[PDB]
């Protein structure tokens, strides 16, 4: 989830940690609280 | 409340008016109208209720005789004290006469208004319009005075609407009883200024009205709602109305989809408004431009 | 404008030419006449100067033509005069001069220029105004009390449609259509053609 | 576009009629008086109607509605008014017009008569006999009958070849209807109709008409097209 | 409204502010009396049926294509009452080929 | 308009961050100083201890319809030893139609490059701006964060949207020509958004 | 016809705003309309197993419950602009079949008979009005349509994406981001949110786990809550601007 908005960047950036836009942040948002919902520990709990 | 909030102007009440060009005096004893001569039973008493008021003597040989719709204001709940006081504190101008008092149905309510010399004199500014005409602009202005309710809101229909609310539980429930107001007219600034109404919900499907009234990104969502209602149930995704509300806002104002609009969004493309329209206007204006 | 009532006159036949008089009611209250045929096309004729020029001097008999009648107190007689009063007074920008002249040949004069040597340029618009206006009526000129007399039958129309007591024509209505055969259609082009071959030999 | 519009079966344009002869015979017969006997306040005052024949306004006469009933038994008769000319009254505004004119679409009608004059006749019998001690005033009353003069026999000659549509014109069987004439006219729209209000005396029909008409030859090709 | 007896013509609405007076352009202007001081009155009234539909009414029951009623005319007792439904007020006003206008006059 | 303008007129000093240097005054007493004298002021004081001025006109007054009027109450203003920052004077919408009342406002800038010289009508202050459900929430950005927000992007201040600074969210933030403000809108698509807008010039 | 005899007694009252006519012409038509259980003679008379046409209807495959409704039990009443046949004829009339002011409702555009049981000439010169109507619509609308189409597509023309997923004209920013999420519009499927409409108790017992008594499973249902409350107060205020 936190490197979720590195996706409007290269892998480069992601392995390099650099500082996210506070935009691109926010166009992540919407599928961060998804994947929150969809991969609760009590939804994933079989999962390996 | 939306009762109130409706605009009700004089000209709504009036049942029918003259114009009789009279003076009204205790000197001469001025002739009248003889249909209207048998108001001389009502004219000396409005002086004896109200003495403190009297003819200014500033008569400019016009005036207004105006017979009111009963059933009107009972329906609307408008007493005439207010429609009088509302006359005059508009209209110093002129010299008001209640005239009738409220009485039962069978005595019709009356008002004569003498035009004083100060609108008249103001003639001579513009032009050597004569008095008479000059009079039909103050008839005019008189009917479309407003008594009550906001100015632009011809109608005004109670609604139920359906709202969320987070609920004391925390649990967003939706309510269905509660009610609105939806008017006919646009005034932002009017419903704001008008209590029982919250202002900080107003909404308007005006772009200008709320554009000018709270700034380009509130015209930039109204641009994005009024086209997707346009659209209606088949609309196309939200992308392509944030494309258009985007391209119409993104120079500080509302531009338009037209030729004017693109010469303040892409001015410098002299090729692209040439395919546009107007080729020869737009080449002419950029080769003396350079 | 307010509104538009058009009336083609054509006497006769339909192989006979036509005469489309416009009787027009602007804004500020004039009512304008358009004869728009070969002599005063364009020329918008305040209603009074038509009435004057055929012979009718009296304005009250001219108020009277267009609502038969000046003493009956109808609600509809009355706000016609009120109507029509005011159409004497606005002051056209054009036959200003000619607005207010009481004498019959000094209105014929003013014409003819926008179009007793004053008796033949009289006697020749006067005769041309007769053959133009309302021709199904006749072109004797001594029926010139007819052809006003129905000019006010068109103006009291008119003015009840601007005053509401009917609708306007309809236009998709076929009873006010006519559907003509291929001899209307090949009279109109014979005409400018036929002409046009038996002018083109004057020269 | 599909501007084009097509005639319906039966309509057929109409050609210019003589109207020298009917304005001669309308201003010379009486109960029309010409526009210099009358006068512009003489017809206001006695409500006079006015009187057009192709839009020119002739005269005037007393009674609209009575000059124009009286013109088409005329038409009908055939003796004094051509079988196509177009005889319209107005009852909004008391007119009865006279065209002529070249380009009227014309259509074919079965004419609906009645004994009206016999109902009314016996009505006012009936009420009279009310205020008497008879007491069998019904007695008096007859019912109302309303039937077009078309007959099986006539139907079957048709097909023939025997009788014409001019000869059902001749007879007062048929009278052609121009669509200004048609604002005059109440029309059944089939015989079913006609027949189920035969004695029907709130309805009256003037005409009758085969539903068929109202499509062309285009149109008429489909089968079943109701 | 007034034509001056020396020639008719509109007698143009010029008040003197002692006292209204009439003028033409022959002259010969006469004052104004009494009844002449309205100038302009107008009054608030829905639809004109007074006689918007006088003349329609005097022929309606000669009129086939009218619509019909199954009441009687008290005066001629007749069956049948002629029925019309005239103005946006929806007036229903029955009528009979003798004059007699029910709901009415 | 007048009562809705004195409740809130305030909230907008506070919405600033700005002191009043003067004591409230009751609705009254406000209303009557109006009529008399045509106009209020009120006088705060900024963090930077500059100082800014609010004008508010009655209608009716001599000031809105007279250019010397206006003349004369500005520049005996200006000259003033208070160290001025902004001077904002509150009008009826139809006064900024008047040419003559603006012609008196540009040549004063004019002669006082330094202040800021604003004119409104009375709608911008007749209401929390701020707390408007559909104005989005405004912010204003220091330059160095603009600067390295189109350093990032390889963005001239001229590439970005524009925002006139007469904008009501932007007067009621106190943005000036040339800088920026990062706007937080609610988007349907994305739940959330942002934007960064370059301050133009006020219209009048 | 007991709303007739109500007008001709002068019964009908019109609300405020209305005029006697415009009332009476909505309340006749709505006492013209079919009941809805028109559909139980339809329903008795086709056996639903091998009935081709009703097949095909409740398939969706062609046609819908109107149509079968007019092909076998009646067309009922016409209406032209949400309102009946309007007198056009004459002064009073509707056509020529019709008396002037006639109170029945055959003669407004209202029609008794089925497709299959065959219209009569009245009726079917209504349905021929409604159908010319439909037509004449269809045409103006997609006339008026391609103007406006041209107009914004040049209008919107240089609207391009770039490398940083911004949309602009020629390096003049119109969006920080396409749409605000920078997908495209093919690449999206409809999800539901679970969280948003739940309570605050329901929240709790369907998303905290347990298992572990650990903080971290306690910042993570804090997380679900602050995104739930986010998306409540931004959409909630969507309606307050709607
Ligand atoms: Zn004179
Ligand atoms: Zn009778």
């Amino acid at each position: 989830c936190k490197n979720l908005p590195y996706v409007f960047i290269n892998n480069i950036q992601e392995r390099l940690q650099t500082p996210i836009p506070v935009y691109l942040k926010r166009a992540a948002a919407l599928m961060r609280m998804l994947i929150r919902i969809e991969l609760a520990t009590v939804k994933t709990l079989n999962i390996t | 409340i939306a009762n109130s909030i409706e605009l009700i102007t004089f000209e709504r009440l009036i049942l029918q008016w003259h114009l009789l060009y009279e003076t009204y005096s205790s000197t001469k004893k001025n002739v009248m109208y003889p249909d209207f001569a048998s108001d001389v039973e009502w004219m000396t008493d409005f002086l004896e209720n109200h003495p403190l008021l009297q003819p200014p003597e500033d008569i400019a040989n016009w005036c207004i005789r105006l017979e009111l719709n009963k059933t009107t204001m009972i329906l609307k709940s408008i007493s005439l004290e207010s429609i009088i006081n509302s006359l005059r504190a508009k209209h110093p101008n002129t010299y008001i006469m209640h005239s009738v008092e409220n009485t039962a149905s069978g005595i019709p309510i009356i008002i004569r208004i003498y035009l004083r010399e100060s609108a008249f004199r103001r003639s001579t500014n513009t032009r050597m319009a004569t008095d008479e005409k000059i009079a039909v602009n103050v008839v005019d202005k008189l009917l479309n005075s407003t008594i009550r309710g906001i100015p632009g809101i011809k109608n005004a229909n109670v609604v139920k609407l359906m709202r969320h609310r987070v609920d004391a539980q925390g649990k967003l429930v939706r309510l269905d009883n509660i009610y609105a107001i939806k008017t006919n007219g646009t005034n932002i600034f009017g419903a704001m200024l008008d209590d029982n109404i919250d202002p900080y919900t107003i909404v308007s499907s005006s772009i200008g009205d709320t554009m000018e009234l709270y700034g380009i990104e509130a015209a930039r969502q109204k641009i994005i709602s009024e086209i997707r209602t346009v659209m209606g149930d088949k609309g196309p995704n939200h992308r392509h109305l944030l494309m258009y509300a985007d391209l119409m806002t993104r120079t500080g104002q509302v531009t338009s989809l037209e030729k004017a609009g693109l010469n303040a969004r892409e001015p410098s493309n002299v090729l692209l408004r040439m395919a546009l329209s107007s080729p020869v206007q737009v080449l002419t204006d950029a080769a003396v431009d350079s | 404008e307010i509104i538009r009532g058009e009336f083609i006159s054509q006497p006769g036949g339909a192989f006979e030419n036509s005469s489309q008089i416009i009787i027009r009611y602007m804004t500020t209250g004039a009512i304008t006449i358009e004869i728009n045929s070969t002599k005063f096309s364009k020329l918008r004729i305040p209603w009074y100067l038509i009435f004057r020029m055929f012979g009718m001097t009296g304005d009250d008999s001219i108020i009277e033509q267009v609502v038969f009648d000046l003493e009956s107190n109808s609600p509809v007689n009355t706000f016609m005069i009120e109507i029509l009063e005011k159409s004497i007074h606005v002051l056209d920008p054009i036959f200003q001069p000619v607005q207010h002249e009481p004498n019959r040949e000094k209105i014929i004069q003013f014409l003819s220029e926008k179009v007793n040597a004053v008796q033949y340029l009289n006697e020749r618009q006067l005769t041309i105004l007769d053959k133009i206006l309302l021709p199904h009526m006749g072109q004797t000129a001594d029926t010139r009390v007819r052809k006003l007399r129905f000019l006010g039958l068109l103006i009291h129309k008119i003015l009840l449609v601007i005053m509401n007591v009917f609708p306007p024509t309809d236009r998709d209505s076929y009873r006010t259509k006519r559907v003509h055969g291929s001899g209307v259609s090949l009279a109109k082009a014979f005409k400018a053609i036929f002409n046009t071959s038996v002018i083109a030999p004057i020269i | 576009v599909g501007m084009s519009k097509q005639l319906a079966i039966t309509a057929n344009v109409c050609t210019a009629g003589e109207v020298l002869s009917l304005k001669q015979r309308l201003l010379s017969d009486p109960a029309i008086q010409q526009l210099a006997d009358v006068s512009n306040k003489d017809i206001v005052r006695k409500g006079l109607a006015r009187v057009f024949i192709n839009g020119e306004w002739i005269g005037c006469c007393t009674n609209a509605f009575e000059l124009a009933q009286r013109y088409r038994m005329f038409r009908r008769e055939g003796k004094i008014v051509h079988p196509h000319t177009t005889i319209y009254w107005d009852s909004m505004v008391d007119e009865v017009e006279f065209w002529l004119d070249v380009g009227r679409l014309t259509r074919p009608l079965l004419i609906v008569d009645n004994n009206i004059e016999k109902y009314n006749q016996a009505c006012y019998k009936a009420a009279e006999a009310r205020k008497k001690g008879d007491k069998d005033w019904e007695k008096h009353k007859i019912p109302f009958i309303q039937n077009t003069r078309f007959t099986s026999q006539m139907a079957k000659d048709i097909l023939a070849g025997t009788l014409t549509l001019e000869d059902l014109v001749a007879q007062g069987i048929c009278e052609f209807i121009t669509p200004e004439e048609a604002e005059n006219c109440l029309v059944a729209f089939s015989i079913i109709e006609l027949r189920k209000h035969k004695h029907d005396v709130t309805r009256r029909f003037t005409h009758v008409d085969v539903p068929q008409a109202i499509l062309g030859l285009a149109a008429l090709v489909s089968p079943y097209a109701n | 409204m007034k034509i001056c007896k020396a020639c008719s013509s509109c007698m143009v609405r010029t008040y003197v502010d002692g006292n209204i007076i009439f003028r033409c352009s022959c002259g010969e202007s006469v004052q104004g009396d009494s009844q002449n001081l309205l100038v302009s009155s107008k009054v608030y009234h829905t639809g004109e049926m007074e006689d918007k539909y006088k003349i329609f009414i005097k022929n309606a029951p000669f009129d086939p294509t009218n619509c019909q009623i199954k009441k009687d005319c008290p005066n001629c007792h007749l069956d049948y009452l002629t029925q019309i439904c005239i103005g946006s007020q929806k007036i229903i006003i029955l009528v009979c080929r003798c004059g007699y206008m029910s709901n009415r006059g | 308009a007048m009562q809705k303008l004195f409740t809130y007129i305030y909230e907008f000093i506070e919405y600033r961050k700005m002191v009043l240097l003067e004591e409230k005054v009751p609705y009254d007493k406000f209303v009557q100083m109006v009529l008399n004298t045509g106009f209020f002021r009120i006088n705060a004081e900024t963090l930077n201890h500059g100082i800014v001025s609010v004008f508010i006109f009655g209608a009716n007054g001599k000031y809105v319809h007279h250019g010397g009027d206006m003349r004369t109450l500005l520049t005996n203003t200006l000259n003033e030893k208070k160290h001025y920052e902004e001077l904002i004077l509150i009008v009826d919408k139809p006064v900024l139609s008047k040419k003559n009342i603006l012609d008196i406002i540009v040549e004063q800038r004019a002669a006082n490059p330094t202040i800021v010289i604003n004119i409104y009508p009375y709608h911008l202050f007749c209401i929390n701006i701020p707390k408007v459900s559909a104005i989005p929430k405004h912010k204003l950005i220091t330059q160095e964060e603009a600067q390295e927000f189109l350093g990032r992007e390889y963005l001239q201040p001229q590439d970005l949207m524009q925002i006139s600074a007469s904008d009501p969210p932007v007067v009621w933030l106190g943005g000036r020509p040339g800088d920026f403000v990062q706007i937080e809108r609610p988007s349907e698509t994305a739940m959330h958004a942002v934007v960064i807008r370059f301050i133009t010039k006020s219209k009048i | 016809e007991e709303i007739n005899n109500r007008l001709l007694h002068g019964d009908i009252m019109p609300p405020i705003g209305l005029t006697t006519h415009d009332f009476y012409e909505k309340l006749q038509l709505n006492a013209l309309k079919f009941p809805d259980r028109i559909l139980k003679p339809i329903m008795n008379s086709i056996n639903p197993e091998t009935n081709g046409l009703f097949q095909m209807v409740a398939t969706g495959a062609k046609g819908s419950n109107p149509n079968m409704i007019h092909i076998m039990a009646g067309i009922g009443q016409i209406e032209i602009n949400t309102q009946r046949i309007q007198p056009q004829f004459s002064f009073g009339r509707t056509l020529v079949y019709y008396p002037r002011f006639a109170l029945e409702a055959q003669a407004y555009g209202f029609i008794c008979n089925s497709y299959i049981a065959g219209l009569t000439s009245p009726e079917f010169i209504f349905g021929e009005m409604n159908g010319r109507f439909d037509l004449i619509n269809k045409a103006l609308s997609t006339s008026s349509t391609g103007y406006a189409n041209r107009k914004a597509i040049f209008g919107l023309q240089s609207c391009i994406v770039d490398y940083y997923r911004r949309v602009s004209i020629d390096t003049r920013l119109v969006q920080q981001l396409y749409g605000e999420d920078g997908l495209d519009a093919r690449q999206l499927e409809t999800v539901r949110f679970e969280t948003i409409m739940l309570s605050d108790q329901e929240l709790e017992d369907k998303f905290k786990y347990t298992g572990i008594q650990s903080p971290l499973f306690e910042e993570e249902f804090s997380r679900l809550k602050k995104d739930r409350d986010k998306y409540r107060q931004i959409f909630l205020n969507v309606e307050n601007f709607n």
